[PDB]
RNA sequence: CUUUAAUGUUUGAUGUUCUAACGUUGACCCGUAAUCCGGGUUGCGGACAGUGUCUGGUGGGUAGUUUGACUGGGGCGGUCU
RNA sequence: GUUUAUUAAAAACACAGCACUGUGCAAACACGAAAGUGGACGUAUACGGUGUGACGCCUGCCCGGUGCCGGAAGGUUAAUU
RNA sequence: AGGACCGAACCGACUAAUGUUGAAAAAUUAGCGGAUGACUUGUGGCUGGGGGUGAAAGGCCAAUCAAACCGGGAGAUAGCU
């Protein structure tokens, strides 16, 4: 559900929590847990490549299974654990013969439920089976390029792959952006719809939510100086230049997809 | 180049011949793996007197290949059971690996590079002929028996 | 480095003169590829970052005959 | 000889298919108790992509520069033979 | 809340929110002659860029100029030959 | 519970006076703002100059910055004093 927080404080008048509360209180599964190092924006080289990341609150990476590549195995969900490291959940699943995995939970996927991913798979929302057999036009999520990759396409809350046609031995896919786009049936997805969708209707209240998240203030280039931006700026408030990144390249609406290697993979473009 | 042919290879050639191919086809093909070596004009007559004893010994094992081809007949059809569902739909494939293995298992040992099955995917249950490679002018025909599991 | 294994070849330095005749450095690359080419007295693939030009080199010289180059320089193939 | 018809060669244009070049930040094994790299076996693309030389277009992202003189101070206005 | 350390603390910047646009993953973009790295061990409910700036009521008309996105009838057009 | 309230340590520097060859190459006194967070601080590390970093002042980068410092070209050049 989604609360409105009342206004109290200023800061905390807009504030729009977002409370699951089947969702686990508790550590996580110790075992599959990594070690995460926050970058800062900064490559090898120390230089900002990408801006406006930094600071935020520590987090710990977890070992979640995209590959699915243990087959025919019973599975059974155990609990529901947030993750930090991205926005749809996870569930922590115990397989029949005693290992426990993390696999991203389907909107359909409560506490007790049974999943099945194997050559069979009978169709239910958390199965995991390649595209030869599933029917097409039902929702799937945790999509593959390749087989074996792992989870590729389809991954954010509320998102979901749906297949239209399968014309010969690749798949058409409707991806979540409004793009045609052609893979091989042998990748393996995973059927149903990802977790919770109502991660729009958090809006963070004040600038210091987003702060914590590890996203830094973003200066905009109509106020900077024309040493710094391209933009730059005079006396007052002046534009009179069309749009662009600070890189020189122009912005709102110039395309800048150039791979002619996966052209072919693509029949029709978003709109 | 001037490379001379030693092989049945498709007409551009016979067996033996300084033609004007160019080097894309003659590398990566000729050179790597036989039916072929080039000329420098040290070779041209270097391998004159070797057309004698080679490709006379060429000669017979391509005899040989065929009894392959003939020892392989003495079956016609080859059973293998698969899991599949209805309507003919079977969860898996079968590719040349699953069919050399079978051939190997049951009989004279093939290898999975030797079938030709351009189309080539099997997908429904029942009778299916695939074609072989023995020689570039000699192909055997085995009927393959998919079994719903 | 760019570097042709068999020619020997390394980039070099020139000026781009444009139509008034301004004078700014460049650089001219050779034209390198990493090609495998199959050896019949050793029975492997070798491959080797050579360049366009040195591969038809190698064609009239044969691949024997352009290894003995590069062991008699020590070169590492 | 002007024209045209028909086998066999040579060279271009389009379309399909194939693999051996090439790619693989797909899977497995080994060096090797190693997410580098290399080698081997497959899978998917495939003469595409990408790279080198030349070439047309764009290109203040960057660089070197220019932006006259007289003038009842300078600028503007006016003039320069 | 931040800012001209050492004459300017602000109506300047940022801000949550909003909108447009680019990006199907070997992503766009950025740092690097390159390898590679960040983006991100993330996958369009995600990331980058731009503009405005809680919230409420709204955001009218114009595509001639520049830019951007598509079209192919027709003309010009380099290297090449 | 709060980027809540009053207010110490702590951080900062809005007003006035003194100081202006000062106790001090920006301080003292009296007042002042924040003070559980977008807070502050200790230790270590990384980003290097047409570059870094910048809640953006062309601010900071060793008492300096519209291109740091040291050495070299170099006894640059100066129709100027």
């Amino acid at each position: 559900a989604v609360v409105k927080c009342k206004p109290t404080s200023p800061g905390r008048r807009h504030v729009v929590k977002v409370v699951n509360p089947e969702l686990h209180k508790g550590k996580p599964f110790a075992p599959l847990l990594e070690k995460n190092s926050k970058s800062g924006g900064r490559n090898n080289n120390g230089r900002i490549t990408t801006r406006h990341i930094g600071g935020g609150h520590k987090q710990a990476y977890r070992i979640v299974d995209f590959k699915r590549n243990k087959d025919g195995i019973p599975a059974v969900v155990e609990r529901l654990e947030y993750d930090p490291n991205r926005s749809a959940n996870i569930a922590l699943v115990l397989y029949k013969d005693g290992e426990r995995r993390y696999i991203l939970a389907p909107k359909g996927l409560k506490a007790g439920d049974q999943i099945q991913s194997g050559v069979d798979a009978a169709i239910k929302p958390g199965n995991t089976l390649p595209m030869r057999n599933i029917p097409v036009g039902s929702t799937v999520h945790n999509v593959e390029m390749k087989p074996g990759k792992g989870g590729q396409l389809a991954r954010s809350a509320g998102t979901y792959v749906q297949i239209v046609a399968r014309d010969g031995a690749y798949v058409t896919l409707r991806l979540r952006s409004g793009e045609m786009r052609k893979v091989e049936a042998d990748c393996r997805a995973t059927l149903g719809e990802v977790g919770n969708a109502e991660h729009m209707l958090r809006v963070l209240g004040k600038a210091g939510a987003a702060r914590w998240r590890g996203v830094r203030p973003t200066v905009r280039g109509t106020a900077m100086n024309p040493v710094d931006h391209p933009h730059g700026g005079g006396e007052g408030r002046n534009f009179g230049k069309h749009p662009v990144t600070p890189w020189g390249v122009q912005t709102k609406g110039k395309k800048t997809r150039s791979n002619k290697r996966t052209d072919k993979f693509i029949v029709r473009r978003r709109s | 180049m001037q490379v001379i042919l030693l092989d049945k290879v498709a007409n551009l050639g016979s067996l033996g011949d300084q033609v004007n191919v160019k080097a894309g086809y003659a590398r990566n093909f000729l050179v790597p793996q036989g039916k072929a070596v080039p000329a420098t004009k040290k070779n041209i007559e270097f391998f004159e007197a070797r057309r004698a004893e080679l490709e006379a010994k060429l000669a017979e094992v391509l005899a040989a290949a065929n009894a392959r081809a003939e020892k392989i007949n003495a079956l016609e059809t080859v059973t293998i059971a698969s899991k599949a569902g209805d309507e003919g739909k079977l969860f898996g494939s079968i590719g040349t690996r699953d069919i050399a293995d079978a051939v190997t298992a049951a009989g004279v040992e093939v290898a999975k590079s030797e079938v030709r099955l351009p189309n080539g995917v099997l997908r429904t249950t029942g009778e299916h002929e695939v074609s072989f490679q023995v020689h570039s002018e000699v192909f055997a025909k085995v009927i393959v028996n998919v079994v719903a599991e | 480095s760019r570097v042709c294994q068999v020619t020997g070849k390394r980039p070099v330095t020139g000026n781009n003169r444009s139509h008034a005749l301004n004078a700014t450095k460049r650089r001219f690359l050779p034209n390198l590829h990493s090609h495998r080419f199959w050896v019949e007295s050793e029975k492997r693939f070798v491959t080797l970052r050579v360049s366009a030009k040195g591969m038809r080199v190698i064609d009239k010289k044969g691949i024997d005959t352009v290894l003995a180059e590069l062991r008699a320089r020590g070169e590492k193939y």
